[PDB]
């Protein structure tokens, strides 16, 4: 359908950068900047400090939008019209929390003779999440009455924190088609851990008592309102898709999975070149992390990765530690040269380093610069061999004062304590999932064992004493980018793997895993294995995943290429060019089912 | 009546009482999709 029609965005992610789903909207704009235009809009709060950042002001270009900013601002609305400075050009519609009074009260009981639902004053964003709503709906109220002869709108509200402002709308009754994108359900993050078998009982969860006892029934009955109140239901996830038809109780019309804009480069191998470049700068790190306990080879070396908020159950770290225990074994039990060093970059707090991960690092640039000075002794003696006109001697090169230079250094290295499981030193070492694990499988990076498990208690970055790598560069370095789950809304760690031409392990019960069982047929094949979680046990889901783990082991350098090419091609699956597909079939639906009047039925 | 907009403050919301969603489910209904 070309019709002419104005939209709005509604997200308090919206020039905010608080969650995952500003980064969405952050890559979608340029892709639904073109499909409706300059028509578009996107209503978020106000922050002060987002606007020195994100927000430049501007004026309202058609004269409607300029009585609609004039009027919401008598009566004590503010809104700050400005263009959102990330790319694709997304005018933003910052309506200011900060005025709670006007609305606050009067509105809030104005909600309960509509909606029938009561805010707690405890509850913080709550009532920061209403006043938003009304907003919403004031702004989409007088655009449509103060715009004469007005096309049919679509409201395309994420999150909680704007779904109460869906349910306004409709209740007003104003002409609007309505979409919710729920980008994780917010009762199933705490069904996740608190209810055993999230998945298996989805159907069985008494899906208002496990909301009361979580005191957290305002918030679950606005999203689930907000269903009722979309005409259009949206998920991110098939998986997600099934957990708002046993929870939210709306089965999503369709599913609209986030992407990525995917920065591609010149050369279609760039990604491996740079592969080559970051492998470098991780084998300095575990050339390092190791000293005088080097007795594998790191050309013979891989590396998985997982990332992630600290969520020991939910980001699946259980399930891959109890797999590589058992890859110690395949790989110990086999004769096998090959060597796995497993990176677990999860942030989590920690006051210092660890003096001997500091002290192997300077060993490293210690063997470095006594591996320079001798360098340029044999150089200088070369270039007067060379010079002279004789190859050189080879033996006499290197004279007693630097054998014993060497001979030392070698002295310095030798050290009888294993190299460290953790890089940082933590506050609760004891207490931390991950450690106490590490502890209990049996991997503390022996020379007998062919794991060596390297957790960093804290984000990668450029500007870090140890680990000088920011993430985006460390996964492009990493052979494999292990990600087990069982709530991941949206893989958004393994997605970006996938982007770059990294092959990741998802799994069903996650998002992008099955995006990638839905839409692509060839699941190991292309690159991606996925991993049967829903249909499986813990211990059977550890039992797959060394298969998996043990299949990328056994390839060799060739077909581990030729892997990380076929993956690169999946690059275009998740990049917003494609995905925005989806979207956009909602708000065509949306126009049609609120609007069938000059909206195609559009199967 | 106006004694169920207090007991949603402080949270003593009944989740199969007063408070239940099935009404809220009728109550959009009203405003019919
Ligand atoms: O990552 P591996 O399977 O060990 O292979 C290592 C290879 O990585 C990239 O493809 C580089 O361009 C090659 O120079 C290097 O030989």
């Amino acid at each position: 359908d070309l019709e002419n029609a104005v939209l709005f965005e509604v997200a308090w992610e919206v020039a905010n950068k608080v969650g995952g789903i500003y980064t969405v909207l952050q890559t979608k704009a340029k892709v639904t900047g073109d499909e409706w235009g300059d028509n578009y809009f996107l209503v978020g709060p106000y922050t002060e400090q987002g606007v020195r950042t994100q927000v430049e002001l501007l004026e309202a270009p058609t004269p409607a939008l300029k009585r609609t900013l004039d009027s919401m601002n008598s009566k004590g609305c503010k809104v700050y019209f400005g263009r959102w400075l990330i790319e694709g050009g997304p005018l933003v519609v910052l309506l200011d929390v900060g005025a709670s009074a006007w609305a606050l009260e009067r509105w809030k009981g104005e909600l309960w003779d509509t909606c029938n639902i009561g805010v707690p004053w405890y509850d913080r964003e709550a009532n920061d999440a209403v006043l938003f709503g009304f907003l919403t709906t004031w702004f989409l109220g007088e655009f449509l009455a103060q715009s004469e002869e007005k096309p049919h709108v679509v409201a395309h509200f994420h999150e909680w924190l704007a779904g109460v402002g869906l349910c306004l709308c409709r209740a007003r009754r104003l002409p609007v088609a309505t979409i919710f994108t729920t980008h994780a359900t917010l009762l199933g993050r705490y069904l996740c851990a608190g209810a055993v078998d999230f998945y298996n009982n989805l159907e069985n969860f008494n899906v208002d008592k496990e909301a009361g006892e979580r005191q957290i029934y305002h918030r679950y009955c606005m999203e689930r309102a907000a269903a009722h109140c979309a005409h259009v239901f949206t998920t991110v996830s098939q998986i997600t898709a099934i957990e708002a038809q046993h929870l939210l109780k709306r089965k999503p019309d369709i599913v609209t999975p986030n992407g990525l804009n995917v920065k591609k480069f010149s050369a279609m191998h760039e990604f491996q070149n740079l592969h080559a470049q970051s492998k470098a700068r991780i084998q300095e790190f575990v050339r390092g992390h190791f000293y005088g306990h080097l007795d594998f080879n790191l050309d013979k070396t891989l590396y998985f990765f997982i990332a992630g908020r600290y969520e020991f159950s939910n980001k699946g770290a259980d399930v891959f530690l109890e797999a590589l225990a058992r890859l110690n074994y395949l790989l110990r039990v086999n004769g096998s040269e090959q060597t796995v060093v497993a990176f677990f970059i999860m942030p989590a707090r920690t006051n210092n380093f660890n003096v001997e991960t500091l002290k192997g690092q300077a060993v490293r640039k210690q063997l470095w610069d006594t591996a320079n000075t001798v360098k340029e002794k044999f150089g200088r003696k070369l270039y007067e061999s060379l010079l002279v006109g004789s190859l050189p001697d080879m033996n006499k090169m290197l004279d007693k004062e630097d054998f014993t230079m060497m001979k030392r250094a070698i002295f310095a290295t030798q050290r009888q304590s294993f190299p460290p499981v953790c890089t940082h030193n933590m506050l609760d070492d004891s207490s931390d999932p991950i450690l106490t694990t590490i502890r209990r499988i049996g991997l503390f990076n022996s020379s007998a064992d062919r794991v060596k498990v390297i957790f960093h208690p804290e984000f990668l970055s450029s500007t870090s004493p140890l680990l000088p790598v920011d993430y985006e560069e460390f996964v492009r370095g990493c052979h494999l980018g292990v990600f087990p789950s069982y709530y991941e809304p949206w893989g958004y760690t393994p997605a970006e793997c996938t982007v770059m031409g990294i092959p990741s392990i998802s799994t069903n019960l996650s998002g992008f895993g099955c995006f990638m069982e839905e839409h692509i047929a060839d699941p190991s094949a292309y690159g991606i294995y996925i991993l049967d979680r829903r249909f499986r046990s813990l211990d059977d889901s550890c039992s797959q995943l060394t298969s998996f783990l043990y299949s990328f082991c056994q390839q060799s350098r060739r077909q581990r290429i030729i892997q990380r090419n076929r993956t690169e091609r999946l690059s275009d699956l998740l990049d917003w060019k494609y995905l925005g597909r989806y979207y956009m079939s909602a708000r065509h639906m949306a126009l049609s089912k609120a609007f069938p009047e000059h909206f195609t039925y559009e199967p | 009546s106006e004694e169920r907009k207090e007991r949603w403050e402080q949270g003593q919301a009944d989740y199969m009482g007063a408070d239940s969603f099935d009404n809220i489910k009728r109550k959009l209904d009203t405003y019919l999709q």
